[PDB]
RNA sequence: CAAACCGCCUCUGCCCGCG
RNA sequence: GUGGAAAGGCGGGCAGAGGCGGUUUG
């Protein structure tokens, strides 16, 4: 019932391994290239994963603004093994719990699902954001040609705790400070809400950079740092016409925490 | 027996390998779209007159494949295993040099190789407000890298030069049948001339469907229907290709169909000569 | 032959070991499967040595490097080549021990396959020391030494 | 009638991983030589579902220029389940809900299906643009015959929210940085048509831009990149006498946001004469 | 002018839905 | 005067949890 389509707020910045980031396969390299790489599938179960615990929380604080998370009360379908039940992990993948609402207009009010899609059996939510995948910046293909050291191999070590029996181990990780260029696509498919939206999306991006990226990350292994470039809007009459004529938020050199407001968004607002 | 050869090669893959009924189909609608109504019937008259065309035939590299004759099945004993027996009676398509020993009743060998594979690709079909899909499967014909499909012209030159090589160029970006929005029916055309070494005798196996105007002599029988602007064409018993007939011309029927125009559906004879048994 | 790397083995299999490996002084020795053959062979009996194994893994990278370059990645595909030369000894440069005599081993197979790369093809006539540098490395996994 | 077929050749780019698949999952693959492609059926239906969302956003704004979206109301027709009852996404395939008109007279002034093509009763507007099959660019068989890597296997997992439990599976992508080389016929079928139908197909050429082509789209399997080489207008004319009458626009640096403002009033003036 | 060891293990590795 | 016309193999899913480069040598 009813999907309809305003716009495109863009998202375009970088990603900064501040400590060192470890997302196996080994890093994943993409084949052509050689370089390291942050997917975008690593990147949204990971601002999903936390909104998803973030909403847990506040399930019964907020079932008057996103209605059915009255239909939910806190924890996993695992003590109780059903699909759909009162519990807000409701869906079996392999043998893990997670949170995926089984129609369309149960998840068209879901804060999870109305912005990071749904699926289900006789009706499906599909997502309203994009997540592109993170290759190396400009600066960084260069740094990689000038012959430095993309990744590093670590080694570590296990200890017995009687008689100090260590048994090492190699990881191999991206070196730290290395800088990845990243993009996310909301597409604004209802002008009611799409501040609670990108507002949410800033909830999971605030998450993610007070927590870890892959790999161990409670060793040190992840921190990563948003470092925006652009917030851009791209109206229905952008595709059309082909003229630049979309809205731009000035937000070269703030933080994520410092977009979330209204003083940023007050064209995109005006616009409509 | 010198014919033009129409050579066919593919940009992605067909529905089917042409029948002469839609190719003959085919060079209507382009010729009343780059020309117009009244020289539509001039081409349907060059062909009751004159002209034939002949079915659709798989090529692989120059190397030219004919339908098989089936003066070879009753007395394929007599040409000679059991193994070998059955594999000569089995196959579809002979290569050129070896069509020409079998209309003579000689010896000869198949391919062992077929230029193209019949595939069928599962397809989908989302709406648009849930992205919520639904299968089907759809065949197609997809082709290797050297090879393709062609036909074979007979008649004089105006009209080939007038009418069927204006209608190849239109039918290049506009395909020959299937899902030509998908890419599908397209190709790039180039004309040669082949040469086909036959005997001169009283029956005649025939290149394009048949639909006769008498009993033949051995024939493959082939029920199909079309669609002409929509509309549904009753299913014609044509023969197959390959069939013996002696002294036969075919001919084409006009159709009804509730249209602006009559339709006709080509079913001309394309003679080469044959040697039979004794029966 | 899974039971031979017996307890004498590096007095077995060292009839001709070096001989057809210095008739190998240039890379493209042979294609065929004399190169697994000799790459058997090579490993069976620095088994029943020590061969500490885990210190190769910076030619392996090296070899990345200029497989790189061969996708495209440098058109001086010769500076790399002779770094292996750089560290071709350092390691029995570094520190000695038991495994000393599988290097004794080791090191007689190096030169054969290492002064030739010079005035060599960057991109080919590398391809078959790029198979001898694993397949030795993969049985020895094998025979059970890592 | 006809006037000609406007021809539009050019390459894509898979700047990211580009995935179909083939019923662990592996992506479609040509069944001889084993090379993958893009369909065509794939391209052109995804161009089609980004330009019907665009129309359904606009069934207000454009009922004067084009007529007969004014018996359409915005929305869908899954709950009421009857049949073009008169929301836009009117006909049922198998299960899904997509508008495709009914007849002929009502599809010729509708924008999607004058261009996409409608099926009806009794009435089948045809389509009026082919969206040829798409092959990697000589370049790129040539990097598959240097045995490099033209598709990768890329392992993802689901994760467990409170236990943490790796779910993986695997997913078969084209190697990111790929190029196909695509091609798309229009029929200029009547001549007031052709600026709005040009001008609607490289709309919806460039919301795939910001969109993704098959696969996982939103954990980033798409980004697509058209990169056009040149247009010809191949006159009715020249299907007629088949010497060398077509005008050939040439942009060979261009992208459609630069195509359709920079050359659609000054790449199409020769055109224009000619009609 | 560094003597000696330890140089990866533990767990899942395609599903629900269209015919 | 084309066994045709119309139809996105696609929606959702963090390669992750755990592990002192360490023990002895004036
Ligand atoms: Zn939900
Ligand atoms: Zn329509």
């Amino acid at each position: 019932m009813d999907r309809r389509f305003y716009g495109k707020i863009v998202i375009k910045g970088k990603i900064k391994a501040v400590t060192g980031l470890h997302i196996g396969s080994p890093v994943i390299k993409d084949p052509h290239t050689g370089l390291p790489y942050i997917p975008g599938s690593s990147l949204k179960g990971r601002l999903r994963s936390l909104f998803e615990i973030l909403v847990n929380s506040r399930l019964g604080e907020w079932r008057e603004k996103y209605p059915s998370l009255a239909n939910y009360s806190p924890g996993s379908c695992r003590p109780d093994n059903q699909e759909n039940c009162g519990k807000f992990f409701n869906r079996k993948i392999n043998r893990g719990w997670i949170h995926v609402c089984p129609d369309y207009e149960t998840a068209l009010a879901c804060p999870v699902c109305r912005l990071f899609g749904a699926s289900g059996k006789e009706s499906n939510f599909p997502s309203r954001i994009i997540v592109r995948d993170a290759f190396l910046t400009k600066e960084w293909e260069e740094k990689w040609r000038a012959g430095e050291a993309i990744t590093e191999a670590k080694i570590e070590v296990g200890i017995d705790r009687v008689t100090s029996q260590a048994n090492p181990r190699t990881n191999e990780r991206v070196v730290a400070g290395a800088e990845f260029e990243f993009e996310i696509i909301y597409n604004v498919e209802n002008t009611t809400h799409w501040r609670d939206d990108i507002k949410n999306l800033l909830t999971a991006m605030a998450l993610l950079e007070d927590s870890y990226l892959g790999g161990s990350g409670s060793r040190g292994y992840g921190k990563v740092k948003f470092i925006f470039d652009s917030f851009e809007f791209r109206p229905l009459d952008y595709y059309r016409t082909g003229k630049d004529e979309d809205i731009v938020s000035i937000d070269a050199r703030e933080k994520s925490v410092s977009d979330i407001f209204d003083s940023l968004f007050s064209e995109v607002e005006g616009k409509l | 027996p010198k014919f033009i050869a129409v050579k066919l090669i593919p940009k992605g893959p067909f529905r089917d390998i042409p029948r002469a009924d839609t190719l003959f189909g085919a060079i209507g609608n382009a010729i009343s779209a780059i020309h117009g109504q009244s020289a539509v019937e001039e081409l349907v008259d060059a062909f009751v007159g004159g002209a034939r065309i002949s079915s659709a035939f798989p090529y692989s590299g120059d190397t030219y494949y004919l339908p098989k004759p089936l003066s070879v099945e009753p007395a394929l004993e007599g040409i000679l295993r059991y193994t070998t027996a059955k594999r000569l009676r089995k196959a579809k398509y002979l290569d050129l040099k070896n069509f020409e020993l079998a209309l003579r009743l000689r010896p000869f060998t198949i391919p062992e190789e077929i230029p193209y594979a019949r595939v069928d690709v599962p397809r989908v079909v989302l709406d648009r407000v849930t992205q919520d899909s639904s299968i089907y499967f759809w065949e197609e014909i997809r082709f290797r890298e050297k090879s393709g499909v062609y036909f074979l012209y007979s008649g004089p030159r105006e009209v080939f030069d007038g009418y069927i090589a204006p209608a190849m160029r239109f039918l290049g970006d506009t395909g020959i049948g299937g899902k030509s929005t998908w890419g599908a029916g397209l190709f790039e055309v180039e004309f040669h001339e082949m040469k086909i070494d036959a005997p001169g005798s009283e029956y005649s196996v025939t290149l394009s469907n048949a639909l006769p105007t008498k009993t033949p002599v051995l024939w493959r029988l082939l029920r199909k229907g079309g669609w002409s602007f929509g509309r549904r064409k009753p299913r014609m018993t044509f023969i197959a290709e390959g069939s013996i007939v002696k002294n036969d011309p075919g001919g084409m029927e006009r159709l009804e169909l509730g249209l602006s125009h009559e339709v006709y559906v080509y079913g001309l004879t394309f003679p080469l000569g044959v040697e039979l048994p004794e029966g | 032959k899974k039971m031979l790397e017996k307890g004498k083995q590096w007095e077995a299999i060292q009839p001709y070991f070096d001989n057809v490996v210095r008739e190998a002084k240039n890379f493209l020795e042979w294609s065929p499967n004399k190169r697994l053959a000799n790459a058997v062979t090579v490993a069976a009996y620095l088994t029943s040595q020590g061969l500490k194994t885990n210190q190769v893994r910076k030619i392996l990278d090296m070899a990345r490097t200029t497989e790189l370059k061969v996708k495209r990645g440098e058109g001086d595909i010769k500076d790399d080549l002779v770094k292996m030369r750089y560290l071709l000894a350092y390691t029995v440069g570094k520190a000695t021990g038991q495994s000393k005599y599988s290097l004794d081993a080791f090191h007689r197979i190096l030169d054969p396959m290492l002064e030739v790369l010079m005035g060599s093809p960057k991109k080919e006539n590398f391809e078959k020391f790029y198979d001898f540098l694993q397949a030795v490395v993969a049985y020895h996994k094998f025979f059970g030494g890592g």
